[PDB]
C-alpha cells in the first residue's frame, strides 16, 4: 500500500498544481474560479480520467491504436492526442528554462530580486516597506519582466534571442535527451527523496504565507465567489480546461501509462486517489499563493487583484517574494527552484516518453527498426528546442501565453473529452463500454459514471464551446495588453491542428474504404475483433 | 485450477460457545475476491459474507471474517440453533471459480 | 431481484443431450451476469459457467469447457444451459446464480433442478 502510494506520488503533483492553477485563478477573480472549478471536476475529470484509464487496459497499446478496437471511425481522437502532447512538450519546456535561470541567479550572496539598485532596472522602482509613503514598480515584478523576460512592447516585436535563457533551454533539452537515452527514472532509494522534496517545501512555502501579516485578505479574496459579474463564458472554459490540462487527460498520456497497467487494484480507487489528491494539492497550493498574494497587497497599499501579473508570471513573481522573507533566503530559493526544477522535469521526461513511443508506434517499421529509436530522440528534441526558441525573444512572453491559452489547451481538450464521451457512451455504448469495464475490473462504472459520459460531459463541454462563441472575447496578456488578429489567428490555428484531426481522419478512412458510403460507414463504425 | 481446502469438514458443535473454521488456498487470492456462502439442509446456498470483512443482508452481525493472501477465516461469535449449516468458502479473482470442500456444523 | 426459477432437469442416458432453463424476475436481466453452480450428490459445489451481462464473454469450468454451452435470452430474461455429450459424472442439481460484481459473489440463488444420468 505505502508502496503503492509512492509511485503515485512521482504522478500526482506536477507544474499544473503548482504553477498553472494558481495563476488562472488569479486571473480569473479567485473564489469566482473555483466553483466551475469543482464543477467540471466532478462532472467529467474524473469521469473522463476513469474513462481513459479503462481505454489503455482494455487495449493494452497506444493511444493510437485504441481507437481502432473502440471506434474506428474516431481514430482521429489519437491523432489529436498525440498532436495535443506534441505543441505542449514546446512550451512546457520553457518554464524550466525560466527555473534553471533563476536557479542559476539565485547562486549569489543576495538575491537580485530582493532589491531594484542595479542597471536594468527602472527608476521608478521602491522598496515594498517604503511604498506606502505613484506609478510605483515593485522590484520582483520588474525584475521577473525585465532580467529574466526582457519583456517587449508587444508580440509584433520579437527583439533580440535572449543567449542565457537560450542556454538553458539547451541545458533542459539536453537533460532530456540523455535521460530518456539511458531511461534514467526515479526507481532506486531516489524516489523517496524525488517524491518528498516538493511537498516538504510546499508546506514550508504555505507556512510562510499563512503567517504573513496580509494572509487574511488574500484568503478572503481567494474564496469568496463572484457570481453576480465574474459568471463569464472565459472563466468556464479556464476552470474546465485547468481540470484536463491538470490530469494530463485528453493526450493519451494516460491510454499509454494504462497499458503497462496489467490488471485492476481497484483502479476505480486508483483513479478517484490520484484524481482527489491531484486537485486537493492545487486548491491547497492555492492558499499559499493567495496569501502571498495578501500580503503583498497590504504591504504595498494596492488592491490583491492588481498585485502581480495576472498571467504565467504569478509563479515566478509571488514564490520569489515568499523565499525573501525566509532566513537565509538563498538556501530557500535555491531548494524551492531545484523543487520546480525536478517536478517540471518528471512530467517533461513522462510526456517526451509517450510522444516517443507513439511515433515509433506509428511507424515502426523504419523509426523502430534498429537504433534509429535513438536518432528519432535527438531529431524530436532538436525539432522541439528550434520551435521553442520562438518563446525565448524578448517577445517569447505573448508566444509563451498564446501556446499556453491554445495549442494545449482550451476549446482542443473540451473538444477530444467530448468526442471520447460521445463515442464511448453512443456509438460503442455505455452498455458494452460497462460490460467492458465488468470482464476487466469485475464491477460496472456505476450510475455517476455511465450517466456523466452519457450526459454531462458532453453537455457541459457543448455549452462551454457555445457560450464562448455566442461571448467570445478576444486573448489578452495580463489584463491590458490586447492581441493583434494575427495572433488570435495563429493562436485559432495551434488549437485547429488539433481540432481537425478527427473530422481529416473520418474522411479519410470514409475515401480509403470500398463499398457504397452505407457500406462504408458500417464497415467503419464496426469495432475491431 | 486454485483449489480451495477446507479443513474441519465435521464439527459437533453445543449453543453458545464461539465456533472459527478457516480456508485455505492453493494460490493467491485477493481479500475482495473471497466470499463465503450458507447453505440450509434441503436449500439452495445463500451468500453470508462478501469481500472478507462484509456481511450480507440477511445475516446477523453475529457472523464476522478475516484473512488475506492465502487463509482466511469466518468465526461465530455465539453460535444459535439457527447457525446449523453448511458453508463454503469460494474465490472469486481467477477462473474456473473454485468453492472450498465445507463445513457442516453438527449441533 | 425476487425470483430465481430453473426449469428442464430430468432423466437422460449417458452421451446424451438436454436443455436446462433459469426464469428470471424482479430485476433487470440484461444488466445482471448469470452462472451456473453444480452440486453433486456428494453435496460439493462447482462451478459450471458463467455468462455476462450482454453475452459477449463467456467462460466455462475445465470439466465441461468443451461439453457444455451457456446461453441467455435478454428479451426473455431466461437463462439457457446446453448440455451435448453428459456423462456419468454430471448427474447432479443445477443452481443459477446472479455473479455481475465479482467481488461481492453470488447474491441470489436459484431453486434449482436436479439431473440423472441413469
Ligand atoms: N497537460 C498535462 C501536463 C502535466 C500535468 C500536470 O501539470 O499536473
Ligand atoms: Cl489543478
Amino acid at each position: 500500500k505505502i508502496d503503492f502510494v509512492l509511485s503515485v506520488a512521482g504522478g500526482f503533483v506536477g507544474l499544473g498544481n503548482v504553477w498553472r492553477f494558481p495563476y488562472l485563478c488569479y486571473k480569473n477573480g479567485g473564489g469566482a474560479f473555483l466553483i466551475p472549478y469543482f464543477i467540471f471536476l466532478f462532472g467529467s475529470g474524473l469521469p473522463v480520467f476513469f474513462l481513459e484509464i479503462i481505454i489503455g487496459q482494455y487495449t493494452s497499446e497506444g493511444g493510437i491504436t485504441c481507437w481502432e478496437k473502440i471506434c474506428p471511425l474516431f481514430s482521429g481522437i489519437g491523432y489529436a492526442s498525440v498532436v495535443i502532447v506534441s505543441l505542449l512538450n514546446v512550451y512546457y519546456i520553457v518554464i524550466l528554462a525560466w527555473a534553471t535561470y533563476y536557479l542559476f541567479q539565485s547562486f549569489q550572496k543576495e538575491l537580485p530580486w530582493a532589491h531594484c539598485n542595479h542597471s536594468w532596472n527602472t527608476p521608478h522602482c521602491m522598496e515594498d516597506t517604503m511604498r506606502k509613503n505613484t506609478n510605483f514598480t515593485s522590484p520582483v515584478i520588474e525584475f521577473w519582466e525585465r532580467n529574466v523576460l526582457s519583456l517587449s512592447p508587444g508580440i509584433d516585436h520579437p527583439g533580440s534571442l535572449k543567449w542565457d535563457l537560450a542556454l538553458c533551454l539547451l541545458l533542459v533539452w539536453l537533460v532530456c535527451f540523455f535521460c530518456i537515452w539511458k531511461g534514467v527514472r526515479s526507481t532506486g532509494k531516489v524516489v523517496y527523496f524525488t517524491a518528498t522534496f516538493p511537498f516538504a517545501m510546499l508546506l514550508v512555502l504555505l507556512v510562510r504565507g499563512l503567517t504573513l501579516p496580509g494572509a487574511g485578505a488574500g484568503i478572503k479574496f481567494y474564496l469568496y465567489p463572484d457570481i453576480t459579474r465574474l459568471e463569464d463564458p472565459q472563466v468556464w472554459i479556464d476552470a474546465g480546461t485547468q481540470i484536463f490540462f491538470s490530469y494530463a487527460i485528453c493526450l493519451g498520456a494516460m491510454t499509454s501509462l494504462g497499458s503497462y497497467n496489467k490488471y485492476h487494484n481497484n483502479v476505480y480507487r486508483d483513479c478517484m486517489l490520484l484524481g482527489c489528491l491531484n486537485s486537493g494539492t492545487s486548491f491547497v497550493s492555492g492558499f499559499a499563493i493567495f496569501s502571498i498574494l495578501g500580503f503583498m497587497a497590504q504591504e504595498q497599499g494596492v488592491d490583491i487583484a492588481d498585485v502581480a501579473e495576472s498571467g504565467p508570471g504569478l509563479a515566478f513573481i509571488a514564490y520569489p517574494k515568499a523565499v525573501t522573507m525566509m532566513p537565509l533566503p538563498t538556501f530557500w530559493s535555491i531548494l524551492f527552484f531545484i523543487m520546480l526544477l525536478l517536478l517540471g522535469l518528471d512530467s517533461q521526461f513522462v510526456e517526451v516518453e509517450g510522444q516517443i513511443t507513439s511515433l515509433v508506434d506509428l511507424y515502426p517499421s523504419f523509426l523502430r527498426k534498429g537504433y534509429r529509436r535513438e536518432i528519432f530522440i535527438a531529431f524530436v528534441c532538436s525539432i522541439s528546442y528550434l520551435l521553442g526558441l520562438t518563446m525565448v525573444t524578448e517577445g517569447g512572453m505573448y508566444v509563451f501565453q498564446l501556446f499556453d491559452y491554445y495549442a494545449a489547451s482550451g476549446v482542443c481538450l473540451l473538444w477530444v473529452a467530448f468526442f471520447e464521451c460521445f463515442v464511448i457512451a453512443w456509438i460503442y455504448g455505455g452498455n458494452r463500454f460497462s460490460e467492458d469495464i465488468r470482464d476487466m475490473i469485475g464491477f460496472p462504472p456505476g450510475p455517476w459514471m455511465k450517466y456523466s459520459w452519457a450526459v454531462i460531459t458532453p453537455v457541459l463541454c457543448v455549452g462551454c464551446f457555445i457560450f464562448s462563441l455566442v461571448k467570445y472575447v478576444p486573448l489578452t496578456y495580463n489584463k491590458t495588453y490586447v492581441y493583434p488578429n494575427w495572433a488570435i489567428g495563429l493562436g485559432w490555428s495551434l488549437a485547429l491542428s488539433s481540432m481537425l484531426c478527427v473530422p481529416l481522419v473520418i474522411v479519410i478512412r470514409l475515401c480509403q474504404t470500398e463499398g457504397p458510403f452505407l457500406v462504408r460507414v458500417k464497415y467503419l463504425l464496426t469495432p475491431r475483433e | 485450477e486454485n483449489v480451495l481446502t477446507q479443513s474441519p469438514a465435521i464439527m459437533s458443535t453445543s449453543p453458545g460457545e464461539k465456533v472459527t473454521m478457516t480456508c485455505r488456498a492453493s494460490s493467491s487470492v485477493g481479500s475482495s475476491y473471497l466470499h463465503w456462502y450458507q447453505q440450509k439442509s434441503g436449500a439452495s446456498p445463500k451468500l453470508w459474507i462478501y469481500s472478507t470483512s462484509n456481511l450480507a443482508s440477511g445475516v446477523p452481525a453475529r457472523f464476522s471474517g478475516s484473512g488475506s493472501g492465502t487463509s482466511y477465516s469466518l468465526t461465530i461469535s455465539s453460535v444459535e440453533a439457527e447457525d446449523a449449516a453448511t458453508y463454503y468458502c469460494q474465490q472469486f479473482s481467477g477462473y474456473p471459480l473454485t468453492f472450498g470442500s465445507g463445513t457442516k456444523l453438527e449441533m | 431481484e425476487v425470483q430465481l426459477v430453473e426449469s428442464g432437469g430430468g432423466l437422460v442416458k449417458p452421451g446424451g443431450s438436454l436443455k436446462l432453463s433459469c426464469a428470471a424476475s424482479g430485476f433487470t436481466f440484461s444488466s445482471y451476469a448469470m452462472s451456473w453452480v453444480r452440486q453433486s450428490p456428494e453435496k460439493r459445489l462447482e462451478w459450471v459457467a458463467e455468462i455476462s451481462s450482454g453475452g459477449r464473454y463467456i467462460y466455462y469450468s475445465d470439466t465441461v469447457t468443451g461439453r457444455f454451452t451457456i446461453s441467455r435470452d435478454n428479451a426473455r430474461n431466461i437463462l439457457h444451459l446446453e448440455m451435448s455429450s453428459l456423462r456419468s459424472e454430471d448427474t447432479a442439481m443445477y443452481y443459477c446464480a446472479r455473479g455481475e460484481v465479482r467481488q461481492r459473489g453470488f447474491d441470489y440463488w436459484g431453486q434449482g433442478t436436479t439431473l440423472t444420468v441413469s
